[PDB]
């Protein structure tokens, strides 16, 4: 018999975007080549089926700094990032490619999907 | 406010 | 030009519902008369103007263990935490004064507004 | 997905 707020699930994820913005209780350092991007632990685990997996581990789930695999683009990560914050994706002609492969790479089956409807129109 |  | 995806603020807090009942990265117990409940200080805050104040507190950001105002009913308490990590309230006769209430101490105004409204009709 |  509950009554639900319609706005309460974007709200809470634009306070979250902004702790993000402010450095605020970021947990992780995820390291991609040469840049840095400092993230919630609990924020890529609800976002991400690789992070889920890092997080949920032992051993991983202590770690301060994550590295990802060299071939990962800091581009398509950094908009992926920004996607788990914000549920906004900036899709363009010039990073696609790198997307989709970020997001193979960290498990978002949602955006993969999006990423190979925009190529199959493409072709 | 809904009734979800 | 972004393109955004309408279930993902949704999607995100149905995770951080999950991490909570698991009991997994939750950093804070908050304390409420004989009762204890396990959060994650950022849903906390990014719900709650009291403890938005709080956990910006260069002193109380690291407390691992919140007291609550003796005034302050742990079922109320347990229907807002839920409210937080769902969208959903438990708003019922027998509850609504004390929901209100404990709403007022955290300063949850949307939450605050609805009992209010709801009062409202049956007087 | 939408245009928002
Ligand atoms: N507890 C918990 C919890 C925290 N996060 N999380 C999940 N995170 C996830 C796992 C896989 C995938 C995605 C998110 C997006 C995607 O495409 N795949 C799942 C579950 Cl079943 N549980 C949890
Ligand atoms: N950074 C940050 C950040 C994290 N959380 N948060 C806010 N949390 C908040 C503050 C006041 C109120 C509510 C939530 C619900 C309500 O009724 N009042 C606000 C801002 Cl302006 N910023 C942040
Ligand atoms: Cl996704
Ligand atoms: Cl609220």
């Amino acid at each position: 018999s509950c009554i639900q707020f319609t706005r309460h699930a974007s709200d809470v994820l634009l306070n979250l975007n902004r702790l993000r913005s402010r450095d605020i209780l970021t947990d992780v350092v995820i390291v991609v080549s040469r840049e840095q991007f400092r993230a919630h632990k609990t924020v890529l685990m609800a976002c991400s089926g690789l992070f889920y997996s890092i997080f949920t581990d032992q051993l991983k789930c202590n770690l301060s700094v994550i590295n990802l695999d060299p071939e990962i683009n800091p581009e398509g990560f950094c908009i992926l990032l920004d996607f788990m914050y914000t549920s906004r994706l900036n899709l363009r002609e010039g990073n696609i490619m790198a997307v989709m492969a970020t997001a193979m790479y960290l498990q978002m089956e949602h955006v993969v999907d999006t990423c190979r409807k925009f190529i199959k129109a493409s072709e | 406010w809904v009734i979800p």
